[PDB]
């Protein structure tokens, strides 16, 4: 199938510049409009540029200043680039995304997104905390069992359980930003209460901007 | 620019329902007009082009309709993964512009909330910190409201909420409150409690542990 | 008498002109001035750089027609009126119709919201991938064009571009080739 995957979180500098790429991958590349689009925290879409892969292209001119569109046709990449990056290109998750076949008018792909943060804070690796299940503190016969991430810069984290294994009632919460500037956040899970004593779940913590994968066993707290 | 305008930031329906939001561009703009839906921690999904074609795979309970200025966007009986915010885009001239986008909340009946209290692990106490957690999960309606009592003793400015996004599952949400004190501020008192009021409850419901046991 | 040609773009920067001027003759390596008619000014220094001389100025009379002599080595009368060149139109697309069978082809010019050169007449080109440089016109008044499906070759690419001329009290050059856009047609 069609896949785009764009790069990793970004933390930058005020001022400073940033470069995002695009790989595509499952079909011609060479045939298809590539745009980028903008998320802004008020979760509103602004339309970035387009770029055809045989030459080239921009677009909108609020981002004339702001945003640089180029491509790779050897690695099937579309890279951008920010310039004069500020307090407002950071609270924007950037997504690349494909026009359609007769024109790039509409989009029918679109790439997971990349999160830039631009400030003049330094990462923050996060602290991996257990949310034990207390016996006494049980509704019947479920369990509720988590991990509390706390004090990390910036967003985001990628929470899972046992690899991935583990999906059904699963919570993650959103960050909250604390007074010291860092984020802070928990993932809670309900499971079983029988099988606290026969079945291991472990809570995998990823934080890619300070590049820490941490592994939390959350164990029944023992009297 | 073209600018283009949804007049409803919110709306709810019940399952099974039909919906139908509306989008006015600024200029005429023909019959070329996309609807994405982008559901939570999701891309954004195209689902309708050219105001009432149907994107391939999209089903057909999503229809459009409308020209030159005015398209609405119909939903005939939705369903709980239906959960998401719906853009119109218009794919007429340049620049690309969107809507604002409409979120779709579901409603449903009342679910009363589990409580469960997490106290801070031995090792985040010898850090020099105390972070207790209190669980509020799978309730609907959105608004519950939670209290913090250390030995009796109402809190305040101490603590932070977060709400997860409607469940595409059983359409409930999930709080977790996390009260932050110090090491000595912990240890120098006992009996730590959040106390939850609902919809869902003829009465509060109080999660409590002592420190220590 | 040496030879040069003229050219003066109106209505750029908020209102300021710019009158710029170039050799017609190949070489001319000399180890330029233009009066006539203005307003608040009689005669100016155009500014030199390399091949090319303008100057960026709001005290600009549009009403008479000016002498302009090269320093005396030449001299031409000529109207400001009659040596506009437009700005390039940007932000050219085509979009396809399913229901209609047709692309509509749209772009926008900045001369639009301007006082002075207002009316405006496009032409757009627009060519197959396999045509070795040749190209279908269309002249048009409007900012939007409509071309059927049917008088279109099916599953080919086309490449489309627009330029732009005074076609009213004013008249002058044509202006520069936008951007050019490309699109497909489904294969019947
Ligand atoms: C054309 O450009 C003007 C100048 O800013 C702008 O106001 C208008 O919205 C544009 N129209 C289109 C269709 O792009």
């Amino acid at each position: 199938e069609v896949q785009l995957q764009q790069s990793g979180p970004e933390l930058v500098k005020p001022g400073a510049s940033v470069k995002m790429s695009c790989k595509a991958s499952g079909y011609t590349f060479s045939d298809y409009y590539m745009h980028w689009v903008k998320q802004s925290h008020g979760k509103s879409l602004e339309w970035i540029g387009y770029i055809y892969p045989d030459n080239g292209g921009n677009g909108y001119n609020q981002k004339f200043k702001g945003k640089a569109t180029l491509t790779v046709d050897k690695s099937s990449s579309t890279v951008y680039m920010e310039l004069r990056s500020l307090t407002s290109e950071d609270s924007a998750l950037y997504y690349c995304a494909r026009g359609t076949y007769y024109d790039g008018s509409y989009f029918d792909y679109w790439g997971q997104g990349t999160t830039l943060t631009v400030s003049s804070a330094s990462t923050k690796g996060p602290s991996v905390f257990p949310l034990a299940p207390s016996s006494k503190s049980t509704s019947g016969g479920t369990a509720a069992l988590g991990c509390l991430v706390k004090d990390y810069f910036p967003e985001p984290v990628t929470v899972s359980w046992n690899s991935g294994a583990l999906t059904s009632g699963v919570h993650t919460f959103p960050a909250v930003l604390q007074s010291s500037g860092l984020y802070s956040l928990s993932s809670v899970v309900t499971v079983p209460s029988s099988s606290l004593g026969t079945q291991t779940y472990i809570c995998n913590v990823n934080h890619k901007p300070s590049n820490t994968k941490v592994d939390k066993k959350v164990e029944p707290k023992s009297c | 620019d073209i600018v283009m305008t949804q007049s409803h930031k919110f709306m709810s329906t019940l399952v099974g329902d039909r919906v139908s939001i509306t989008c006015k561009a600024s200029q005429d703009v023909s019959t070329t007009v996309a609807w994405y839906q982008q559901k939570p921690g999701q891309s954004p999904k195209l689902l309708i082009y050219s105001a009432s074609y149907r994107y391939t795979g999209v089903p057909d309970r999503f229809t459009g309709s409308g020209s030159g200025t005015d398209f609405t966007f119909t939903i005939s009986s939705v369903q709980a993964e239906d959960l998401a915010v719906y853009y119109c885009q218009q794919h007429y001239s340049i620049p690309r512009t969107f809507g604002g986008g409409t979120k779709l909340e579901i409603k449903r009946t009342v679910a009363a909330p589990s409580v469960f209290i997490f106290p801070p692990s031995d090792e985040q106490l010898k850090s020099g910190t105390a972070s207790v957690v209190c669980l509020l999960n799978n309730f609907y309606p959105r608004e519950a409201k939670v209290q913090w009592k250390v030995d009796n003793a109402l809190q305040s400015g101490n603590s932070q909420e977060s709400v997860t996004e409607q469940d595409s599952k059983d359409s409930t949400y999930s709080l977790s409150s996390t009260l932050t004190l110090s090491k000595a501020d912990y240890e120098k008192h006992k009996v730590y409690a959040c106390e939850v009021t609902h919809q869902g409850l003829s009465s509060p419901v109080t999660k409590s542990f002592n420190r220590g046991e | 008498d040496y030879s040069f040609s003229c050219y003066s773009q109106l209505e750029v920067n908020g209102s300021q002109h710019s009158l710029t001027c170039a050799f017609e003759d190949p070489d001319v390596n000399t180890t330029f001035e233009i009066c006539g008619a203005l307003v608040e000014v009689k005669c100016l220094n155009f500014r030199k750089l390399q091949e090319i001389y303008f100057i960026e100025t709001k005290k600009f009379l549009l009403i008479g027609k000016s002498n302009i002599c090269v320093k005396s080595l030449t001299c031409k009368k000529i109207d400001l009126t009659t040596i506009v060149k437009p700005e390039a139109p940007f932000d050219l697309s085509v979009v396809y119709r399913e229901g209609a069978n047709d692309f509509v082809v749209t772009f926008n010019t900045s001369h639009l919201q301007k006082k002075y050169v207002k009316v405006l007449m496009h032409d757009v080109a627009y060519r197959q991938e396999k045509d070795e440089n040749k190209w279908t016109h269309v002249n048009l008044s409007s900012t939007k064009l409509t071309l059927l499906q049917r008088k279109l070759q099916p599953a080919a690419m086309y490449e489309i571009k627009v330029r732009s001329i005074p076609d009213h009290y004013f008249k002058g050059f044509w202006s520069e080739w936008s951007p050019s856009y490309y699109f497909r047609t489904p294969e019947i």
